[PDB]
């Protein structure tokens, strides 16, 4: 029996201490010490997520980068989107760690890993909506000045509502008997709020400034989506047939 | 007739960006990284209401051996008996 | 209304659906190869016409119509069918 | 028994989490859209996506890979799928209200073109982000990412593209109830 | 006393820059027409150090 309970940081230290002496001893030839337990398995579970967290961060970006290149068809535009993502992640990582250092709320490996990925993905989606609407205004022929106002008018409230929805959903995770779920709602809810504030403040500020410096945020494809016009038309005149196909897809998952 | 909020994000765009960079700079310098802080705040997965966790602790209390709920085992696996 | 006015409205609708210039669209032009317009695109034209000018063209009649003048003649017939 | 305690706790929490999440999302969508039915459709469509999403992840791991899904995976994936799914529907629905002025039928077409690959790109990236978690050595973390990632693909390509527009077409004015909206405006005369 | 005495003995205290202030002239304009916008920026700077 060792100090601390399963999942607690003290147990991880206790498992480390017991295993340390077990490793640092003159075991007889053939005989080897093997420290194993439920707490030990949980203790090493925390480390794996924390250790792999660096690799998860690297892969996530690499995927987004490539995706940003294809969608916007512009290297300069891709870097602008990435810049807002880094700031969003940096704010999310800081405040969650900031409050945790003062023992405001607990943190688990599942909580920490989910805080990082969610923040990065959410931030990327918010940026696309702002820029995507902005380039849509540019294709409509609006100048760089009126496009900015139209962009913020038609996306800020939607982004605001979407962020609260994500934050609100994570808030419900707190109302759980289990500790891991209960201790994960608060970190996620706070983390999402930072991104929404950052996306609605740093986002428009960057878009306002960068557009003034040459042809940077202006689109380049200037091409429609032939598929969408066909998809929408079918739903307008024959919604039942389209709905049945949607219903069929849901039933497939039920199998 | 521009709305105040987007206009404030445009006319004063430059100071707004600087503030966010300044805020982030404080957060990382003052407080250690997320991984370091997160390990300290590792909460126990065993719930308080869980009878099984209480039962193991209760055994230690009555037997006056321990008060925890986590125990490890050391196996001395040898080539020969 | 007048044949020219019906074309002007339809040609504007055709531009939105695909991008064909209103001046390019003439009653002589046909959706087969002259306009290079698929049946699905023609369906959307009827939907926009129905929600803008109130002219309802069922898909059965859509297949029957061949050229812009044919569409206008049927639409102008609907104007007659008060 | 501790696993049973985890099981019993998870069973109660999952029901509570699901009910609480749906109610809050219902009100938030109701407040912004100012339509009772429209919020219900948005919430209702998302739930259908999760049902299909759940089976795919189970097939991916329990059947294809063979490693069963972790018990904690399902409660974690529910909130994220519900949260993101409601957002993409809201983006389309909010755009529809901005386009419903010139006919319900025509407005739907404009909304799809207005928010097409834009939401699709954002929807794809989020799914990839969740899939990028799998790289984690711990399979439990990997399972959570894959389950959420698959759902976003279904929500972006099925519910948003097909299910949501179809329902609004059938309801017509009822889709925006209690707000009064005309099915179509006054028919116009042919311009010169 | 020093200023009075020195000023009369040669062109000593007369200014040499002889340049107006473009930085302060523009800032004063902003602080008048839009006091709320300027004040909000000022308040934000104060709250930064509180962390
Ligand atoms: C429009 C139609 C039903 C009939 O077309 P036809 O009369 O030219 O054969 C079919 O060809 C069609 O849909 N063509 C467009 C391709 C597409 O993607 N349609 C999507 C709507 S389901």
């Amino acid at each position: 029996y060792i100090a601390g309970d399963q999942g607690e940081s003290l147990a991880n230290e206790s498992v480390e201490a017991v295993r340390k002496i077990a490793t640092e001893r003159e075991t007889p030839s053939g005989v080897k010490a093997y420290v194993t337990g439920a707490a030990a398995t949980s203790a090493d579970q925390r480390a794996e997520g924390d250790a792999s967290m660096k690799l998860i961060e690297g892969v996530t970006f690499a995927v987004i980068t490539v995706m940003l290149l294809a969608v916007y068809r512009s290297v300069i535009t891709t870097l602008i989107v990435l810049a807002m993502v880094v700031l969003g992640l940096s704010g999310a990582r800081g405040i969650v760690a900031f409050l945790g250092f003062y023992n405001v709320f607990g943190l688990t490996t599942f909580a920490t890993n989910m805080v990082v990925t969610l923040a990065i993905a959410a931030a990327t989606d918010y940026a696309i909506f702002l820029i995507g609407r902005y380039q849509e205004a540019r294709r409509a022929g609006e100048d760089r000045e009126s496009a900015y106002y139209t962009m913020f008018h038609g996306t800020a409230h939607v982004v605001l509502a979407s962020g609260l929805t994500i934050a609100g959903a994570t808030l419900c995770l707190h109302f759980t008997r289990l500790p891991y779920f209960q201790t994960m709602g608060v970190p996620l809810a706070i983390g999402m709020l930072i991104v929404v504030a950052a996306a609605l403040t740093a986002g428009p500020a960057v878009i306002s400034v960068v557009s003034r410096f040459g042809k940077t945020l202006e689109p380049k494809r200037f091409s429609r989506s032939p598929g969408w016009h066909r998809v929408g038309t079918a739903t307008v005149r024959w919604p039942g047939a389209i709905l049945v196909c949607a219903v069929v897809a849901a039933l497939i998952g039920l199998l | 007739p521009r709305p105040r909020l987007p206009w404030f994000l445009r006319t004063f765009a430059v100071p707004i960006i600087l503030a966010w960079v300044a805020v982030v700079a404080i957060l990382n310098t003052v407080v250690p990284t997320l991984d370091e802080v997160g390990e300290m705040r590792a909460v126990s997965m065993a719930p308080n209401d869980a009878p099984s966790t209480l039962a193991i602790k209760r055994v230690g209390q009555v037997f006056e051996e321990y008060d925890t709920s986590s125990s490890v085992m050391i196996v001395l696996e040898g080539e020969e008996p | 209304a007048t044949q020219e006015e019906i074309i002007a409205g339809l040609a504007e609708i055709i531009e939105e659906v695909t991008g064909i210039e209103p001046s390019e669209v003439t009653p002589e032009k046909s959706f087969v190869d002259d306009l290079d317009i698929d049946s699905l695109s023609m369906v959307e034209i009827a939907v926009q016409t129905e929600d803008k000018y109130g002219v309802k063209i069922p898909d059965e009649d859509l297949a029957g119509l061949r050229t812009v003048g044919d569409v206008v003649a049927y639409i102008q017939k609907l104007e007659e069918e008060n | 028994a501790t696993y049973n305690d985890m099981q019993i706790g998870a069973d109660y929490d999952l029901i509570i989490v699901a009910a609480s999440a749906l109610i809050l999302i219902f009100i938030i969508m109701m407040v912004l859209t100012r339509a009772v039915v429209a919020a219900a459709v948005i919430v209702g469509t998302v739930v259908l996506s999760l049902a299909s999403a759940f089976g795919l992840s189970v097939l991916l791991w329990q059947h294809i890979v063979g490693i069963p899904l972790h018990w904690m995976v399902l409660p974690m994936s529910v909130i994220v799928l519900l949260a993101v799914g409601a957002d993409y529907n809201l983006l389309l629905v909010s755009r529809m209200k901005e386009e419903i002025h010139a006919g319900i039928r025509t407005g739907i077409i404009r909304a799809m073109v207005g928010t097409g690959a834009v939401v699709t790109a954002a929807g794809l990236v989020f799914a990839f982000t969740m899939a990028s978690m799998a790289v984690s050595s711990l399979i439990t973390i990997g399972q959570v990412g894959t389950t959420i990632g698959l759902g976003l693909l279904f929500d972006t390509l099925v519910v948003r593209s097909l299910m949501t527009p179809s329902i609004a077409t059938l309801l017509g004015r009822w889709f925006w109830w209690p707000q009064r909206v005309r099915e179509r405006p006054v028919p116009s005369k042919w311009p010169t």
